[PDB]
């Protein structure tokens, strides 16, 4: 029982 | 309403709106056999404000909270379904899967989005089938997500943003009221007990179920059937009727059932009722009931 | 039909579909043998709606739930396999470990996806071995995930959203029936006892699997309180009349008493 | 001022500004009944600095951080609302939903933006309801997000950057003070205990709430009502009054309610209260109270 | 020479430069009463190298790290502020919010830019408050961002490119030293335990706080105050002094508030402290101290 | 040869080029006091092919990939420095921050550019500190950037384009070898474990570090000092020597520092070490070592 | 678009040392299938690290006598929006133009993997472009083409892309006969003298050894003689069993038995 986060990525 | 939904992400709003329940087949109040005090209380809660908003405004407003508790099979979900149609307000069917998520902080945002969407559509009714799962007693050393969800529920129900003269109703059902959090238990002011059906309730259930299926039963037969069936819940009575209805089919000649027609089937008589009784037994032991009684004596609002 | 699958995670649907098993070798009721009342009840429940659906629809429809309680190695999985092969319906097999996951909230999503996918095809059978593990008595203190999974299962089986005509049958085989929660017990209306094979059943099984009358009768009489797995192993090693006696010369009944009491209280038998 | 907000992003500032509680109905100190010591302390904290900034500055500068604890439904959020109304300062209503986020490095930034925005508007009041969700005892194995949020909150409440003056008041309310972090407990210097209302508090509550109902009771009836209603929380008295006001409606015939005008309503009488007592019981068990008292002795600032 | 900042992006350089603390209120070692060994070692670390760099250069050079641990409110941040004021060198106040970033790869680049910038303003002091959030034990299933940040911090503190002879000092404060990574723990060579104030420390704090506010207190009264105030921390002593400062305000009548009469207020007396003792309680439970002692005996450097 | 760098943009090449570590202070193998086997292995790997390439080519060519694991502060970075100094080849000091970018699809580009530039200058040595950050076990759920970087590393180290005769060496140092991905483990054929120094290593370290400072130490005193320093790491001995070197300064009276001549300082005696031992403790807990041995016997390359 | 096509054209495999089928030895069935099909659009090769998949790729590049493309994640990923799909289209067009064409993908999981939360739009677009281009090229069958690749974690390959790769092959650890063949092939080049019993004992000692581990052991054995000498080639002592005994001191298996069951079950199911 554990949660996780996310990292954004830039694609211009 | 863009004003109060701008903050919320559109995806969460769509997920919440997906919880709207279709009306489905109508379920009238008379279909609910047995409980009367709870039925009258629910009527006063829901029907009365709709008809005369002017009279009940102010200090006579609806409580905005209900908690149905009783042993399995007594008909809590049936009452919820009946309210879903008779009330006429927007109905939300919320379960554990709807709110819980594996991403950090999404549970509280889902709760807030649910409450905001409910506030947009007024009047609205929110029904939680198993409230004990989400509103269990808070204890030390528990996952932070559950604590956040419980606190968010408490704040949304009785937070600073909450205002009077708002038509939102929350209804919850559970078989284990003793595990409900006290702080959350405070909001659910009206706590209704649904015990096992009485003799009159069983008679009414049997009569209603057998009315559709043509049969010839004398009054003494019904009385002795009621006497024999004791400590029987509504589900037990329904199963007994279902088993009895198949007696004529069982007595039909083997290999002819495939080619048989409904016209050739004989009516239902008392002969199959005893056979059904032989194959049906109560599903709720007497041991547990005492606990419920004590709770109904302590926190129950019944008379 | 994809409309009702709008809100489900596609990978969850893929996993649920992968959980389905392709049809195995054909099996028949006579092959397993050893049960008569159970065979009659199960066939009445399953076959009759298919052959003449028009008459059986309504108050006399299927009950949507079956439980099988008994000692280990008593042919429980055989009944489920026979139902899957003969019923001609999509068969779903679920174990205790399938629903469990490390991340929080995955069990409820798995249960919801399983039920929705099974609902996609109206005729289907969901067989859940070791039902007493995932569905167990809800104590005062326990893991949150287990409580969520149990409540989600109960809601899926019975709830406001659920509507008639589901035509989904849940079959659960257990060995510890007294650990089943009462709320879950209510759903499984038809509860059947699978006991050890009788003399005639044991004789039939041994004669069929092995492939004079006095020798067969003596062998049947000698073997007492032996489960199907024991017979299978004994015959397999024997094949590797004197040899049969040598193999014979090569479970406990004290606990079984409780089963009888349970079968007396909540069993569907007479 | 862009000088102090140049580090933050516009989205953070907009989200924080959305949390400002717009002025609502006015709630005065007379509405809150029974809590004399807490009311006096809050007055000394908030009102006195406004009147005379010069005398109360320096060593007499008002402390930052207040904690409220007690059994559920005893008037904590009511005190928060009263402070918001009478503080004459920008009011921020924060909750776990606003701060927590699913992206890495967001909770700390949200806390910093909140504190900076509150710093721009002075004086300011930050009210965190159900603080135990956010500030709990730190433990091994917890997700890094919670630890980072807690440490950022601590670094904002104190630290090298923090300086004197800069009027900012943080108020928290909770039902489980024993789980508050050791470090966070230091910041909340003033910790207050709000117990169940006493006889005088119950009398004041009933009189004030029933004055608007336009009824008539004799002094002996009020005394008996106060005496019978024992161990009732703040919300219990309100629920009793609400359910007592429906007595006249119940007495009236069901058919006439649709046609009856508001004028033809019997005034509330003691019989309604007697009926209400039969269906209303305390929602807080006396079992859980004892622990609070012990905490009040160990850490409470009361006399 | 700009070659130091050639690789780093200008925006990160600006963000780092924004972290330099201004010339806050002066603070000297005299104000920090209590611990004496810690002050002596800090002086040896910071003051001596600048007085005669030739003598202390080489093997006698100061270490590159310091750690401070103890219960809450024991003057760790006060020691950091005093070091910043007296060290006469650029002082960076870093925190978790200053380094974490949602975008992938910026977390370690922020640390690299910080160390590069601090390398140009030599001598420089980098102070990290609540360091346990940034350099906790490396878990088995932690997010990649945390692992990369910890690895970058370890590399910057000790690495091949350092080549020694860099006047960069890193200071950390925490309440949970047992959670610090061993690889990072070895970097902080000098670990200092700061216990609660002793009798002399409490007396000095009281004298310092009462010197500014004129009062007439005899030696016996001060001795009694010191005797009664047991287990109090520095924050507790400051809170007690602030509470006692309000005695004259409460003594006068309410109407005086409108007139104020600043000269009318009587000097603080011993009765004020007597009353203040009732409303002030120690904020640190003894049960938490044990662990610290063990750690101080296992990894501490205090004789 | 621009042909091998045809498809590399100049900006990528500049970042790789500027990371080359310039020749710092010299470091010799005898300067490293510790395990002889690792030193001999590294010498055979690096020095011997350079001296006699003709005989140590083809099959006998040096391998590509070395890993150094052990508890903190065991001289791994010192070995890296010595390799850089004595190899006489281009030395690249790579870290996590170097090869990570926020833009999509640039980490793999950075790795390709690094390997191409290294191939351009041969012989070359690539040193990665804390390799567990870049090459770690590929978890079930992770961002695409990390997986792409790991796969690019694996391809570059071993791939169809890769061929023998490339004088490029990759050296990694880590404290948590069990977390290295097995695919990455295969490339690093030579695994070297560097445990805590023994009595002989401690004696050598003390002699080397103390010979640079004038003093007189008796043989029995040196033996006793070595005996006392039990479980100390390589950095612990240096810290102990530094602490001892400060004793003479403390011996002199206050205010003498400003004007004391360098000559008028007492040399270091045994009492200095006796005092130092009080304030110096081992920085590595023994319980942490249990893992390393278990791994060393399972995948170690040492007899 | 000359510059864009230049990058694709510059990824063709260059001349290198020859590689022959007999060298692989261990995996006979996969070699048979590959040689039957080379002279089934998609072939996937999976197994524990160091099983010679890249060696198979190099052998195919050297023997097939056709254009060989070495494409990885770095080459097919660009920061500019929309250029990844265009570059994939250019790669497929160039492969079709020069026929026959062989495209080798090392670490396929990087390019395409099971769909997961938080995936960027660019990766999904590139994956869809790859799938559609492969289907379009394969359906017509007018132009010869072959696409193969390697990956150590086949369970992460998405089903949608998995169905395109009809051929799936598993390469287990080398067998005793394979180990002996590798030993003789690698050691026969250098002057050596050993008995058959010695080689049998070496094979028995080397258990659960991958090809890379065996190569490292052989290199250590060949290096041992230099260790023997104190501080011309004629001075080298012939390699004997003592060298192998010394090498076994510092050589250990690099592949744990933990995940072998996973590979075995996956191969049985879909292999
Ligand atoms: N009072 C009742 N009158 C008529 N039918 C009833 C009654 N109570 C239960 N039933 C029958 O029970 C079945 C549905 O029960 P329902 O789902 O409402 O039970 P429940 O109390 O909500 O159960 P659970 O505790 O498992 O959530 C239907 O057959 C309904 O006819
Ligand atoms: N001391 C009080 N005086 C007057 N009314 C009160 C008092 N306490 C509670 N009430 C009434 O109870 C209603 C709800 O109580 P309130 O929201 O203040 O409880 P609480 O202590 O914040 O509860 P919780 O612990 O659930 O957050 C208030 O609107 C007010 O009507
Ligand atoms: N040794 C001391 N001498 C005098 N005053 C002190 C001392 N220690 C603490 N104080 C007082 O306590 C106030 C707050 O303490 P401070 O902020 O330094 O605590 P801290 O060690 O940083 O706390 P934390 O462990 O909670 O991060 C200081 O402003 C000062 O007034
Ligand atoms: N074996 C050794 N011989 C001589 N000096 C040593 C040795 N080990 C450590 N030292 C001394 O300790 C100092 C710090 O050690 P160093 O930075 O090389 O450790 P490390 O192995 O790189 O550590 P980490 O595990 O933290 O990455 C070195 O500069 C050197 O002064
Ligand atoms: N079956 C084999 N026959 C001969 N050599 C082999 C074999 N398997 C591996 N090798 C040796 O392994 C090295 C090449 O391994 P290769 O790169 O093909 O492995 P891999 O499974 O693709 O590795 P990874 O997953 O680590 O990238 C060469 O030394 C080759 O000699
Ligand atoms: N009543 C039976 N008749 C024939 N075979 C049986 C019977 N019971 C068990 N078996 C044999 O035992 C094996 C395993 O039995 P299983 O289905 O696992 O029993 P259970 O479900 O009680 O664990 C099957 O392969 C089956 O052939
Ligand atoms: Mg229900
Ligand atoms: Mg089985
Ligand atoms: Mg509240
Ligand atoms: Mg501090
Ligand atoms: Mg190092
Ligand atoms: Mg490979």
């Amino acid at each position: 029982a554990m949660q996780m986060q996310l990292e954004a990525n830039a694609d211009t | 309403v863009d004003e109060r939904l701008k903050n919320l992400e559109p995806k969460m709003i769509e997920l919440i709106m997906n919880e709207i329940m279709d009306h489905g087949p109508p379920v009238n109040w008379e279909d609910i056999a047995g409980v009367e005090f709870a039925k009258a209380t629910i009527k006063e809660i829901v029907v009365w404000p709709m008809l005369r908003p002017d009279i009940f405004t102010g200090l006579r407003g609806p409580p905005k909270g209900i908690l149905l508790f009783g042993p399995p099979g007594t008909g809590k979900t049936l009452i919820g379904k009946c309210i879903a149609s008779q009330s006429g307000a927007t109905f939300f069917s919320i379960s554990a899967s709807s709110l819980t998520s594996k991403w950090v902080g999404e549970g509280e945002k889902m709760v807030r989005a649910l409450f905001a969407v409910a506030r947009c559509q007024q009047p609205a009714v929110i029904f939680i089938d198993q409230i004990d799962s989400l509103l269990s007693q808070r204890g030390d050393g528990e996952h932070e997500s559950s604590r956040r969800i419980k606190t968010e529920f408490l704040v949304q129900l009785d937070g600073a943003t909450t205002s009077s003269e708002d038509r939102i109703l929350v209804v919850g059902a559970t078989n284990r009221p003793q595990e409900i959090d006290e702080a959350a238990r405070r909001r659910l002011v009206k706590r209704l007990y649904i015990p096992l059906p009485e003799a009159s309730a069983r008679k009414q259930i049997v009569i209603n179920l057998m009315s559709k299926e043509q049969c010839c039963l004398s009054e003494e037969e019904i009385e002795q059937i009621v006497q024999q069936s004791d400590a029987f819940s509504g589900a037990d009575m329904t199963q007994l009727c279902r088993e009895a209805s198949l007696g004529p089919i069982r007595s039909l000649q083997t290999a002819d059932i495939a080619t048989i027609t409904p016209d050739q089937v004989r009516p239902i008589a008392y002969i199959d009722f005893e056979n059904a009784f032989r194959t049906v037994r109560p599903s709720v032991s007497p041991k547990d009931l005492e606990l419920y009684e004590n709770w109904n004596k302590t926190f129950g609002c019944g008379k």
